[PDB]
């Protein structure tokens, strides 16, 4: 077993109100099943595009998840992980500054 | 340019498998072959490479006989594993060629941990294998016909198609896209301490440098980020440097990439642009980091 | 170089049956079981190679449960017969083409009957050459008839003078019905001797016709007025005549 | 089933020559094997084949194999009376011990013997012990031609049937009522 890594970030400079997208990216798992979801509030983002699952030189996986937003200064986005290393589902949220 | 063909399977149990496939040349992902689907998917136009046809269709139906009687084989190899048949059980293999003259692997990892190669003619163990694999590897080896195929792919079949997609795939691996940087902050775990964060993101290709500066003098507390990717298959990374507060003041973060010429980006910190930047990425703040 | 027991056995439908397989050489360790129907289909059962390795599969109609007990031991259980089966073990190396090779074993004839009761002997007569035979050919040909068994599993030989031939022989490939629209018919199979009349004109001359029989073991209940009909000889003999 | 043969049964005369056609689709067939099971008896190799255009001579017996048409061919060039047989082509999955073999449904071969002159006749045979049970030997018919006996074949090798029944009045002039007979058969009474 190895327990997932999840980064969160936005594709272009996150200004307020302007169209962007979201990339959730998950790394360094074992084994390969995996369930993410994307989080706007809480509530599940209906549409969330994911790239195929590969793994890299050290043989942990690696997948990417993202759909598009519209940032707000008082709305709240998130990535929930669900791995078999991991008792609860850990939930990462977006900290722009981060 | 290193191609590589990536191989998931998953056995959870005596009835459940799936497996999936990847391939890549460079970071540019090539095809996609899900357990789901009969047929090999092409990622790009160019994922035929310089094959007719025809040969396109041998290899195809070459790999599909391949997937079906690799699930069987593995489903009873499985049997002799100490201990017997120890479910769930994950098999991974990465098989491509390196280019130059050029050079084929192909690497078979067992739980994660990389167990088996092919090399020369044969199959072999590598160095801390577990004992138990001298018996399937016997069997294994007893197949000439596997054995004499697999040569043609890594010796003959890999560089030869590899050196194809090279040629037809060229356009869109030399294609540059511009870094597209922006500044923020963050309080460091250190008392008094602040750390800022300097984001790039938008560029291909892969190689970039990027620094905090004094002008002149590179700032040695700078640290570069991981590679992140995007959707569009261009890359993203952060380097930070940890100050001590009221020592922002005259630092920028500079910016070298192939695709800027020789204009480096570079900002400023409180910068006018910044400044106005800024106040355009302002929210309350929870739940921070 | 592979043996397989038993040869032959009688199931009394709705029980079970073990069948082995010890191997005499080690260095050819791939067992597996292979199933030929009474339609002569064969089939592939299990294939086992690790000792404690054990298991199982449903096919109509018989149960199975292989095991490999030891290197050179395996078994196989079967339960649940509906009809007739046979049951062939092979082994070979890892190899098994161009460094051959696979080998065979001599297999287990499983045979099915509903009730114990339908088990008969074979009666049997021989039936003296024909004097008009012998005028017209110059030869003379004797006729045996096994009549009346159930099951379908005798073997028939000739014994000239108290030795047996294979010259001048032949009898049927397999036994015949005697009430063909019944189910638990019994069974009735023939076979010639033909010699040359001066042969058969030898008052010195003995025939005998003997048909094993393979029916109830010393280990089964019966209690019925006819006899109990184990796996046995029986015969039935000739001399010759001058005229 | 995946491995098809045909025909399902074959008649030869002594001497000529007999094709066996086996056509499969097992994925992938790695080699080829042809059997010859004897009646009551077990499985005989007679050949494997292993490459994608093959051949193979076993003394009296030869086979070829194109895997691009997923099809074989058996030869028995002058066949004899002991190539009375079934004979199996199976089909190799592998080229290791991790493979299984798939069985075709077998051609059952049927050698009828060369009887220049032949000479019909139908003779009545009686028990040794007396008495009064009897028997019909129905002898030496060329191989186009009450429990009656199917023909079985000697090795002078004759074609001869055996007929027996319990009923008043049999008899062997007419026990093989139900047969195509020669117009030359000899019928000495009884
Ligand atoms: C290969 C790279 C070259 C570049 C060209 C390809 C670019 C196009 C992109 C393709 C994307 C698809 C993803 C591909 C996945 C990456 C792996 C590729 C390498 C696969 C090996 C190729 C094996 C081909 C031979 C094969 O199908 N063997 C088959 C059939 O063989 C049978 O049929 C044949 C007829 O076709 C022959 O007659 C043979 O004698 C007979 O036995 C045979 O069954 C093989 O044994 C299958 C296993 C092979 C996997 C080895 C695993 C070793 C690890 C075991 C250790 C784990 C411990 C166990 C608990
Ligand atoms: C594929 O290339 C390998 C080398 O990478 C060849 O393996 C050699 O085989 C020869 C003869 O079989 C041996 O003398 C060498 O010792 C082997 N080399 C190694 C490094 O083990 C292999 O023969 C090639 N296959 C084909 C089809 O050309
Ligand atoms: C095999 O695994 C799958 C998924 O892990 C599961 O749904 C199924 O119940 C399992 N089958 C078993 C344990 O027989
Ligand atoms: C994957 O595909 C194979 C067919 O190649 C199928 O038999 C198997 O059940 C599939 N598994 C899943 C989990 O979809």
């Amino acid at each position: 077993q190895k327990t997932p890594q999840i980064q969160v970030y936005s594709r272009h400079p996150p200004e307020n109100g302007k169209p962007n997208i979201l990339n959730c990216y998950v790394t360094q798992f074992h084994p390969p099943h995996i369930e993410i979801q994307m989080l706007k509030n809480g509530k599940k983002i209906p549409k969330v595009e994911m790239s195929d699952m590969s793994f890299s030189k050290d043989w942990s996986f690696y997948i990417l998840a993202h759909t598009e937003f519209t940032p707000t200064e008082t709305d709240t986005y998130a990535c929930r992980v669900k791995h078999a290393s991991m008792a609860e589902p850990k939930t990462v949220y977006w900290d722009r500054d981060m | 340019y290193t191609f590589r063909c990536l191989q998931m399977s998953s056995f959870a149990n005596r009835s459940w498998s799936r497996t999936d496939s990847v391939v890549w040349l460079g970071d540019l992902q090539t095809h996609r072959w899900s357990n789901d689907s009969a047929t090999i998917s092409f990622t790009k136009p160019w994922s035929q490479g310089k094959l007719s046809n025809q040969q396109w269709e041998k290899l195809q139906h070459m790999f599909q006989v391949y997937r079906v009687s690799f699930t069987r084989d593995i489903q009873e190899l499985v049997k002799m594993m100490s201990p017997k048949e120890d479910y769930p059980i994950e098999i991974q293999l990465s098989a491509g060629c390196e280019m130059y003259a050029s050079e084929s692997f192909l690497h078979v990892a067992f739980q994660g941990k990389y167990v088996v190669r092919f090399w020369g003619t044969s199959w072999q163990t590598v160095p801390g294998a577990p004992s138990w694999l001298d018996l399937p590897i016997k069997v294994l080896n007893a197949d000439q016909g596997t054995s004499a195929t697999v040569q043609m792919l890594l010796n003959d079949t890999c560089p030869l198609f590899v050196r194809g997609l090279l040629e037809a795939g060229k356009s869109d691996l030399e294609k540059q896209e511009k870094p597209v940087a922006w500044l923020s902050s963050v309080p460091s775990s250190a008392h008094g301490h602040r750390q800022l964060v300097c984001h790039v993101s938008g560029f291909y290709p892969k190689p970039v440098w990027v620094m905090w500066m004094r002008g002149d003098q590179e700032q040695q507390g700078t640290h570069r980020g991981d590679f992140l990717p995007n959707a569009d298959e261009t890359w993203y990374l952060q380097a930070t440097l940890d100050v001590e507060a009221g020592e922002e003041a005259g630092l920028a973060c500079r910016v070298k990439h192939s695709s800027l010429g020789g204009q480096d980006i570079i900002l400023y910190w409180g910068s006018l642009h910044h400044i106005l930047d800024a106040q355009k990425m302002v929210w309350n703040h929870r739940h921070h980091h | 170089l592979l043996e397989q027991n038993p040869r032959w056995r009688l199931v009394p439908r709705g029980q079970a049956v073990n069948l082995r397989c010890i191997l005499k050489n080690s260095q050819y360790p791939w067992m597996s079981w292979y199933q030929q129907d009474l339609q002569k289909q064969l089939q592939w059962l299990f294939t086992l190679r690790s000792p404690g390795d054990k298991e199982v599969k449903s096919l109509p109609g018989a149960d199975y449960l292989a095991t490999r007990v030891t290197d050179t031991e395996l078994r196989l259980q079967v339960a649940n017969m509906s009809q007739g089966r046979t049951l062939y073990c092979t082994s070979s190396a890892d190899h098994w083409t161009n460094t051959g090779q696979l080998y065979f074993g001599e297999g287990s004839k499983l045979t099915v009957l509903e009730d114990l009761k339908n088990v008969f002997p074979p009666e049997v007569a021989v039936f003296e050459p024909s004097e008009a035979e012998i005028s017209h050919t110059q030869k003379a040909t004797l006729v045996c008839l096994a009549t009346g068994f159930y099951p379908d599993h005798v073997e028939l030989s000739w014994w000239v003078n108290g030795k047996e031939v294979h010259s001048g022989v032949s009898t049927d490939p397999q036994p015949l019905k005697e009430q063909p629209a019944l189910n638990d018919s019994r069974y009735a199979l023939s076979s010639r001797l033909r010699v040359s009349a001066t042969f058969w004109q030898n008052p010195r001359n003995h025939f005998r016709c003997q048909v094993q029989f393979y029916g109830l073991s010393e280990n089964d209940e019966w209690t019925q007025d006819r006899a109990k009909p184990v796996t046995q000889i029986v015969s039935a003999e000739a001399w010759g005549r001058a005229d | 089933t995946q491995v098809e043969q045909s025909p399902q049964s074959l008649v030869v005369r002594q001497g000529e020559n007999s094709v066996l056609q086996c056509n499969y689709s097992v994925t992938p067939d790695n080699h080829l094997r042809w059997f010859k099971q004897d009646t009551g008896k077990g499985l005989v190799s007679l050949t494997v084949l292993v490459d994608q255009k093959d051949k193979t001579s076993n003394g009296r017996y030869s086979a070829t194999l194109d895997k691009d048409a997923k099809h074989s061919t058996l030869h028995i060039t002058a066949t004899l009376l002991d190539d009375t047989a079934t004979y199996i082509c199976v089909v190799g999955d592998r080229g290791s011990a991790l493979g299984r073999l798939h069985f075709g449904a077998g051609t059952q071969l049927i050698v009828i013997p060369d009887i220049q002159n032949p000479d019909p006749a139908v003779y009545q045979l009686r028990d040794s012990k007396s008495s009064d049970k009897s028997v019909c030997l129905f002898t030496d018919f060329d191989s186009q031609t009450v429990y009656i006996t199917d023909k079985t074949v000697l090795d002078f090798k004759s074609n001869s049937a055996v007929a027996w029944s319990n009923k008043s009045d049999f008899a062997c002039a007419n026990a093989f009522n139900n047969s195509i007979i020669p117009e030359d058969t000899f019928f000495p009474s009884p």
